[PDB]
């Protein structure tokens, strides 16, 4: 079988600027980090991006990298909760919003896995959603009765399409397969199936016998279908949680979001943290730690 | 009984009859209630652990310590499924709520360029269209109350269109404030006093409100917690008050 | 919480004739087999069956108490393959056939579980599928134009909405929580969540704690909104396959489709079998298993 | 080398070039076939066991004793779902097959009356109308091979709707019978002759269908299997002789 092992450095050059990437997990919870890292490092940019938004998105935007947005919501999921690299971009204009709802953003994905151009849905219907997208979101009636007469119409919800994808996960082989040992394997099955390049990062690489020895067959996500390439990123979801393997780093994600409100405390972050390699950021942020 | 305990109570109550759905409570003056109301008068209520698990006992508000006992799964892929299918009371906070009860929780300002970026919509419209959704505002004033919102997240019942079957499922409840219980049963389902807490003039309402609420004058007192409520509250559930931080001045 | 504890007939005499049910498990494999004889033993006739066939099925239509079935397939998954009984009602007319693709019976049960009155799937179009629905099998024309320009049409699947709805599990509470402990859940989830009531059967029931301790979490395939009664059945899947609890009871299901083969062989597999309780049938298939 | 060994290895072919897709073979004969192409040169194929799990090695048809080592879980909603994605080919029976490469496996007879009754149609449906689709057929005749079948399970070209995007991704491929390889490449995607069995003269492929097959005195021998085939059909992947039984007469 294929050996699909690359440096994060070898997948992001696959990327070309104005592609539409996926990023997976779900606000500040195993988000390919080193990833998004490995983004900020190239030269790619004017990218439009599919997420349930958290540091992932705040990350890109502070790099002026992102043109458009199509997102469920955009969280850190611990104080001062809203993203202030996504706030700025918002307020300043810098970015095309297009904003869903959650379970939207979900049927999205779905109907790009089954190849189809839309599903139905009633989540949008009233809301504001259909103003963000500026008439590109249109209906579809139903050709069966509703329990009570009339016939329905619902939000027909376009196909997320992917240029390429990003997720993270616990434990792979060398060939994609992949396994979630947290509580929530969240998205990142749709996320993949929805791209036409898949990237998928892991904490550690085993052998196969050792991946489907160590979880419950349910736990078996991703086989090597749904992957192109795979990275093995220890902290690779830092500073997100990676369940069983660490949690989230809450006082470094505040430093984060602190480090954001001005430009010099901003220029100081990226010169300690943003300015090397991976190594080099997970050492900053394990000393970062240390003192602590 | 402190004002905390009567919200608490008030948020109780919007479960009552709710039967085995599941019940979201995303603040935590809200979990108090659901926590009570599962214990009391709703019990057959199912509540998640705050994460992707649901629990089989009701512990205490934000606990470190002991495990929790579970009785099923319950991650996002499967709220969504739940939310779908209808078997769900939800309630969520408000940057704004207006007076057919729309609810913001997105930003402030126009959409492309808000002034002041919040979540985003969430589930709010999933929420609003699918099953019974309720709000908890701990600060009661004029910016949360407003006419119209800026974004609609939650929708109100002006935006139901009678001739489509879709909107069948809306069922946007009831506001409980740190002022008063209010529901949508007022003309075109604008926004009516319930209850007023204990102490809680409709003058303080009223000044507080960027429009009219309707039968504010007629509005009986909220009850207050029993006893029975106020151990359970005080020693069983959230026995570090942070009922009383969810509320201001 | 409620106690949701009742007995097969129990359950079954809250059926009315002329009703649309649904029957969990897939063709020969964890059946709800138990419900289907208490089914046999009551009045209850002229049902509208969705399921994805096997000797459930054909037990009904032995019973002559079949009026329509949807089904993606039937089959006893061994030789002779073919179920007798369903054949029989078959080619003799004596059901409405709305037959359907494997894909889209799940599609059916989808939209259903979703309160949507229709999802689009690709799988029925140039085939006879339409054709056996006689009208009532509808397109849906999609509002976004292919990756190449021009419209898709679709099928429309309707929703599956049943009126009651029989599954059968490994294991369960008296609340109605309950995991399967094979390798498949199949799609007893869907079943449930599609019909108004629904009927849950399991081989032996245990306490929550008992319950989420011999499982992953992943295997909690039903909590207690997808249930209103529960009912231990040990060798409720008789004669079908139950996972790590008993295989396929293959002798005995061979028995079963040689029986149907003539008058008298029926006769006397009604008369052994099929006259008394559950306990009787679980007592003459010991035995018919104690002679092998 | 047998006849058996020649359709085997014909099997096989049909997933040169396949990718990392499942493949679905759901006769033996398919199933060596498979299993060669795995072992040779279609080495990132994906298989199960034949239930709900993905194979990480490639083991003996019909083996018993050691459990195999496991890759991933392929349950049932798994499948449906991996085949509308389209990355999937897989290869069936028929009770029938005609002319442009419709299949039957439902019943004999008119629709709401049948005369025989198989299985319905089963996953034929949604599989030849999103992913690569061949047929094995082990007595090739006229009652197999006709003119039009009696129930469309699997769709053929004829029922391709060339202004509906919808029908993009068919891909019926080939037909491997115990006489010789198909396609559909003829006029109006007509069956055609790729290749002849060895023994095999196009009067007894004649003979034994009904309806003209195309560029049928033209096919080529199809290939015979090599020695490191034969050692692995016969060793390794087939012991039992299970492909013998495949063939008949």
């Amino acid at each position: 079988m294929p050996d699909k092992r690359t440096a994060l450095d070898d997948a992001v050059a696959q990327l070309r600027s104005g592609m539409t990437i996926g990023i997976a997990g779900w606000g500040s919870r195993r988000k390919p980090m080193a990833f998004v890292r490995a983004i900020l490092r190239s030269d790619v940019t004017d990218l439009t991006v599919v997420t349930y938004g958290g540091p992932d998105l705040g990350l890109l935007c502070s790099a002026g990298k992102v043109k458009r947005v199509y997102y469920g919501f955009v969280s850190l999921d611990s104080p001062p909760f809203y993203d202030p690299w996504f706030a700025h971009a918002r307020t300043s204009g810098a970015i095309e919003a297009r904003e869903m709802d959650e379970g939207m953003l979900r049927c999205g994905l779905q109907a790009a896995a089954q190849r189809l151009p839309f599903l139905p849905i009633r989540a949008g219907l009233g809301s504001s959603v259909p103003q963000f997208w500026a008439g590109e979101l249109q209906t579809v009636t139903s050709p069966y009765p509703a329990p009570g007469g009339g016939y329905e119409t619902l939000i027909a919800m376009p196909a997320l399409r992917l240029d390429a994808a990003f997720a993270h996960l616990n434990l792979g082989d060398s060939h994609g397969n992949a396994a979630y040992t947290g509580i929530d394997p969240y998205f990142d099955d749709l996320f993949l199936m929805a791209a036409e390049r898949r990237f998928l990062s892991v904490e550690r690489i085993v052998a196969t016998e050792e991946l489907v020895k160590s979880v419950p067959p349910q736990a078996l996500l991703v086989n090597r279908m749904m992957v192109d390439a795979i990275v093995e990123a220890p902290g690779g979801a830092h500073f997100t949680t990676a369940a069983p393997d660490y949690g989230r780093d809450e006082q470094f994600q505040r430093h984060y979001a602190e480090a954001a409100s001005t430009q010099v405390g901003w220029q100081q972050f990226v010169h300690t943290y943003l300015s090397g390699t991976e190594a080099d950021y997970q050492a900053a942020v394990h000393n970062f730690g240390a003192s602590r | 009984s402190t004002r905390a305990e009567v919200c608490a109570v008030a948020c109780a109550e919007l479960f009552r009859d709710a039967g085995e759905i599941m019940i979201s409570p995303m603040t935590n003056m809200a979990s108090v209630g659901a926590r009570l109301a599962r214990l009391t008068f709703a019990p057959d209520i199912l509540l998640t652990d705050g994460e992707a698990q649901l629990l089989a006992d009701t512990p205490a508000l934000g606990k470190t310590g002991a495990p929790n006992r579970i009785e099923g799964w319950m991650p996002f892929g499967r709220v969504f499924e739940t939310l779908a299918w209808g078997r769900r009371h939800v309630v969520m906070g408000a940057n704004q709520v207006d007076r057919y009860g729309n609810q913001n929780i997105s930003a402030f300002g126009p959409l492309q360029r808000p002034t002041r970026q919040m979540f985003g919509v969430r589930g709010s419209p999933g929420n609003t269209i699918n099953h019974a959704t309720s709000y908890w505002v701990g600060n009661h004033c004029k910016r949360v109350f407003v006419e119209a919102v800026d974004v609609v997240s939650g929708i109100g019942y002006d935006k139901v269109d009678p001739d489509n079957p879709a909107f069948r499922f809306v069922n946007v409840y009831r506001v409980v404030s740190n002022l008063g219980v209010f529901d949508f049963g007022g003309p075109d389902h604008s926004m009516r006093a319930v209850s007023l807490h204990p102490g809680v003039t409709p003058g303080d309402v009223r000044d507080a409100t960027s429009f009219e609420v309707h039968d504010l004058d007629a509005a009986e007192q909220t009850r207050l917690p029993t006893d029975d409520e106020l151990h359970l509250i005080r020693a069983v559930i959230d026995p570090k008050s942070l009922r009383d931080r969810e509320i201001r001045s």
